[PDB]
RNA sequence: AUACAGUGAAACUGCGAACUCAUUAAAUCAGUUAUCGUUUAUUUGAUAGUCAUGGUAUAACUGUGGUAAUUCUAGAGCUAAUACAUGCAAAUCUCGACCCUUUGGAAGAGAUGUAUUUAUUA
């Protein structure tokens, strides 16, 4: 199960001179390709811990809380729209992709860190006739707003796991793309169409009026036009 | 009353419920096999006597085991002694529960069914007679409060069966109960075909006829019931229902002397032929029409008109016999002639109000009807009434459109002419006559005719529809702005309904939006001359803020309708959207013009060359 | 004849009650295939029973949608369509046409002759070599 | 430590234990789908009302022995479980007449695990 340093993904931005073997992300909320391990986050990125032993010491000492709860696994997968709380420093980070296509932290405040946006991949009726939604991180949230459909974004309180607000998939809404050649791009969508012998294709317009087309499962509605619910890094 | 042991109380309650439902289930499952007579008194003393005092309040919410046992006792003839104990105490409790404010009709229904079964099944006992009389009195008291409360069609049918059984018994002889039953029957007749089944309606009519035969009726109540029966005979297409209404009219004529003559005329009109089943007598109908054309229309009273007016409307709506339709049109013309020959303005206005209540919506329905013969008969009747009567404004407008009765000048005469070229001349003449026709008259009359001409499937008739669409766009200015908005909503509904009609709807939308654009531009400019749209709102802000805020969702729907066939229709829709933008305020036009421009750009962005050329022609017209 | 085979041919989990006479001859179940393809009236009032039919069977259309010209209709409830796609050979320096044959299941609702352009859609493997089912016939 | 309580051999239990030789050109491989056609130890998020405490069978351990002898053995004696086997009507709701009295208290009438296989009904 040993993953090579060259075989490590480009999203992590590791230093190749560091070691022979890259960390392998554990099973968890996000898939292995778009995950970012906590050891990579703390050691190679935040430079807090110099080596994996004191990375394990930190994650023992429970300063690092991921999405509210406390994780002690060194290779715990932390992914897109994940809030990491370092309680000793009182600094909160939100993981967002860079425009070039790599992971990046964002310094966020406390009341921003209190909520998290998730893409509703499933809407279904569970047992005893209880509706539920399955978000992109794997969360199952009971009793949603009946207006919530597939590919809509829900703002989730971290303390309770409850949906406060939601954004509907609609033309002229600021979405974010999370896959493919277009990865790391922020833009409002022109439209959505069906591709013959293919899938739903979404046409998105950037700030500089450039048009780029991607898969339906790749998009992520971060907010409506002119009001992003989350903070965004400099450079748009 | 020891409340110290809630466990004991719950155990006692559970034992009571299980024991009662067990006794009920024993009663239906064993049936009429066990000799119940030996344990009858013991059972009634034990389980019925304490709960009998509060059974009426207890079982109001939902059916219960004790209530089901009572219903099975009422159904089984051998179990009648259970009810007969204590002078119909259980029956009185059930009747009180029915009479009280029950939570649901699901408890009211089976009690009425059991009462009907007990009435239908006779028993030879003095207690049986007393219980039957008490149940009949309770049902007669409860019936006006039960007919309204009954929300189920099966429950209404059961109530009608119980009323028929009560009428067969003849329990009530008072005229007040007859008046209450007549009011209930009128309320039942005021309904729908989905609400009341045809067999159920026939049974209700038979019960009403039996009640009318049993009870004497005053003149005013007989006239009200005759008007209701006339409306019912107009509504009922079934000849069995027509025969039932004829029997009811015969009963009303037995009740009242002038109603005897009226019902004799109605029965002569609606007399069924013996040779053809469920078919009226053509020679008798022709003789009645010949009498009504010359001697009848002077003889018939104002109240007596309404049954024959309903019969004539039904005959005109019926497409079975064109001769009968012509006879009905002649009868309507004779009624209009009687209204004109009445010297009093109030006497003419009574018939005018009767026509506006009945005959004018009937003519509107005939114009909207797809039946060409019925539409032509309605148009001919309208023209004859326009010639006969000088009072009525749409009649004056129709005379102005007739223009001294020339065949080419008259829109109706050239339409009745078989020549499509004459129809085109009529449409072109009506386009100029829209400047003189009334707005309400145009909206009531020419719009169904123009819609029929547009929806006609022939190619020459499609040219007629295009000319009528141009005339309708011209007359939309001559029409009221509310009528224009209603016509736009109807066109949007037709576009949503049929794609083939949508292209014609798109053309009509453009040809109505261009006068709308001109009127809105004149309102924005504040021109001293009156706007094109007749009776337009004084505030230019309100009409624009209604029309544009309605048309922008329509423009969005047209843009979202991204179909290749719809794109041709969307091009006239794009022209209408450009007209709406031009009619809007200039700053609002400057804001909304990026949206229409982007829609036109998406239309022209098609890779197909022929679609691009068509969109280019449309965009050239739009520019 | 719908009952030609030795086993009884019925739509699964559809029960018409012998106690109650029905105005329809048999209860029949039809499903909207999706992708904007209308359910044909032959499938609506057909008497045929087919598992592999996208409108009246358990087979659902998902994946790709293709178009092709019908070549052979000899085999039962299956057709062979030919798709001609232009190919570039660098050594020849010129575009050269190539064809691929796709054996496609045909529902009995559609009647296809040789040389008719048909629209097909991907489904679960119908047989050893069949993965495509017709959904629109032009 | 007058049940054990520190640290703990053995044992029971639980988890992990998924180099050589032969040469295929729609095969392999590379992408690309599909799984409304499938399986899950783990991770993560959900999820379960429908006796102050049951009976054993053994290991390690005692002992008596057989074999030239193996991580081979038989006889008798011991006692533990997150081993194996066994096993428990109330409460919550809806319709609540009527009462006052509006929030309200209540005559009463009724309802109520999960899994497996199939048939039937939305």
């Amino acid at each position: 199960k040993h993953l090579k340093r060259l075989a490590a993904p480009h999203h992590w931005l590791l230093d190749k001179l560091s070691g022979c073997y890259a960390p392998r992300p554990s099973a968890g909320p996000h898939k292995l390709r778009e995950s970012l391990p906590l050891i990579v986050f703390l050691r190679n990125r935040l430079k807090y811990a110099l080596n994996g032993r004191e990375v394990k010491a930190i994650l023992m000492q429970r300063h690092v809380k991921v999405d509210g709860k406390v994780r002690t696994d060194t290779t715990y997968p932390a992914g897109f729209m994940d809030v990491i709380t370092l309680d000793a420093t009182n600094e909160n980070f939100r993981l967002v992709y860079d425009v070039k296509g790599r992971f990046a932290v964002h310094r966020i405040t406390d009341e921003e860190a209190s909520y998290k946006l998730g893409k509703v991949k499933k809407v279904q009726l569970g047992k005893k006739g209880v509706p539920y939604v399955v978000t992109h991180d794997g969360r199952t949230i009971r009793y949603p707003d009946p207006n919530i459909k597939v590919n809509d974004t829900v703002k989730i309180d971290l303390a309770s796991g409850k949906i406060t607000d939601f954004i509907k998939f609609d033309a002229g809404k600021l979405v974010y793309v999370t896959g493919g050649r277009n990865l790391g791009r922020i833009g409002t969508i022109v439209h959505k169409e069906r591709h013959d012998g293919g899938f739903d294709l979404v046409h998105i317009k950037d700030s500089l009026d450039n048009t780029f087309v991607t898969r339906l499962n790749n998009v992520f509605v971060i907010g409506e036009q002119g009001k992003p619910y989350i903070s965004l890094p400099k450079g748009k | 009353e020891s409340t110290e042991e809630v466990h004991l109380r719950k155990m006692a309650s559970n034992l009571r419920q299980q024991g009662l439902k067990c006794l009920s289930s024993v009663f239906e499952f064993v049936g009429n096999t066990f000799d119940w007579s030996t344990s009858m008194e013991d059972i009634y003393a034990v389980v019925v006597k304490p709960r009998i005092s509060h059974f009426s309040d207890e079982n109001l919410q939902q059916p219960s085991s004790l209530l089901r046992l009572f219903l099975y006792w009422a159904h089984n003839p051998s179990l009648y002694q259970f009810l007969y104990y204590d002078e119909f105490a259980t029956a009185t409790a059930l009747m009180d529960t029915i009479s009280n404010q029950h939570v649901k009709e699901a408890v009211i229904g089976p009690i009425i069914e059991a009462a009907d079964s007990i009435i239908r099944n006779p028993v030879n006992d003095d207690h049986y007679v007393d219980l039957v009389t008490l149940i009949c009195t309770s049902c007669l008291k409860i019936l006006p409060s039960l007919y309204v409360k009954l929300s189920d069609s099966n429950s209404i049918s059961t109530f009608l069966n119980l009323l028929v059984s009560i009428t067969e018994m003849g329990f009530i002889q008072d005229d007040h109960v007859r008046s209450r039953l007549i009011s209930s029957l009128i309320s039942i007749l005021k309904g729908k075909l989905k609400k009341l089944q045809e067999n159920d309606t026939q049974k209700i009519l038979k019960i009403l006829k039996l009640i009318v035969f049993n009870y004497n009726c005053s003149w005013s109540d007989i006239e009200e019931l005759y008007t209701t029966i006339s409306s019912l005979f107009k509504t009922f297409d079934e000849r069995n229902l027509r025969v039932s209404l004829t029997e009811l009219f015969i009963e009303l004529g037995r009740k009242v002397p002038e109603l005897e003559s009226i019902s004799k005329l109605v029965a002569d009109l609606n007399s069924y032929s013996s040779s053809r089943m469920h078919e009226y007598d053509f020679p008798r109908i022709l003789s009645t029409f010949k009498g009504l054309i010359e001697d009848g229309y002077k003889s018939y009273s104002e109240l007596e008109w309404l049954p024959l007016l309903f019969t004539f409307l039904h005959f005109i709506n019926n497409k079975e016999e064109l001769a009968l339709r012509t006879n009905a049109s002649h009868a309507i013309m004779k009624f209009i002639d009687f209204i004109n020959e009445k010297p009093n303005l109030n006497e003419a206005s009574k018939s005018i109000s009767m026509l506006k209540d009945i005959l004018l919506p009937n003519i509107r329905i005939g114009l909207r009807d797809s039946l060409e013969e019925v539409q032509s008969e309605y148009v001919s009747v309208l023209s004859y009434m326009v010639k006969n009567t000088k009072y009525f404004t749409d009649f004056e407008d129709m005379a102005i459109l007739l223009y001294n009765g020339d065949e080419e000048a008259d829109f109706f005469t050239n339409v009745n002419h078989i020549q499509l070229h004459r129809r085109q001349r009529a449409i072109k003449r009506l386009g100029e006559h829209a400047h003189q026709l009334k707005d309400n008259s145009i909206s009531h009359y020419l719009i169904p005719m123009i819609e029929h001409y547009v929806f006609s499937d022939d190619e020459r008739y499609r040219n007629i529809g295009n000319e009528t669409q141009i005339a309708i766009g011209g007359l939309a200015q001559h029409m009221s702005w509310n009528q224009y908005k209603a016509l736009l909503r109807r066109y949007i509904s037709m576009l949503k309904t049929k794609p083939n009609q949508m292209k014609q709807a798109v053309q009509l939308i453009v040809q109505l939006s261009v006068p709308l654009r001109e009127t809105l531009r004149i309102v924005r400019d504040g021109a001293e001359s009156k706007l094109t749209l007749s009776k337009f709102p004084s505030n230019l802000d309100e009409p624009s803020n209604f029309i544009k805020q309605e048309l922008y969702p329509t423009l969005s729907k047209i843009l979202g309708t991204r179909d290749d066939e719809t794109i041709i229709e969307r091009m006239p829709i794009a022209e209408a959207l450009v007209n709406i933008v031009l009619g809007l305020t200039n700053d609002d036009i400057t804001n909304f013009l990026p949206s229409i421009l982007t829609n036109i750009c998406q239309v022209l962005r098609s890779k197909s060359e022929e679609l691009r050329d068509a969109v280019r022609v449309t965009l050239g017209k739009i520019s | 004849t719908v009952q030609s085979e030795r086993a009884f041919q019925k739509q699964p989990h559809i029960f018409n009650n012998p106690k109650v006479k029905t105005s329809k001859r048999t209860k029949r179940w039809y499903k909207n295939a999706g992708l904007g393809f209308k359910t044909p009236k032959t499938a609506i009032e057909g008497s045929y029973i087919d598992k592999k039919c996208p409108f009246t069977g358990l087979v659902s259309i998902r994946g790709k949608i293709l178009t092709g010209t019908v070549v052979s209709t000899k085999m039962h409830r299956t057709i062979v369509i030919r798709r001609a796609y232009l190919h570039y050979i660098p050594k020849y320096n010129r575009y050269e046409k190539r064809h691929k044959n796709v054996p496609v299941h045909v529902s009995p609702a559609f009647r296809v002759q040789v040389g008719d352009i048909v629209t097909v859609g991907q489904c679960r493997p119908i047989s050893k070599t069949v993965r495509f089912n017709v959904v629109k016939v032009s």
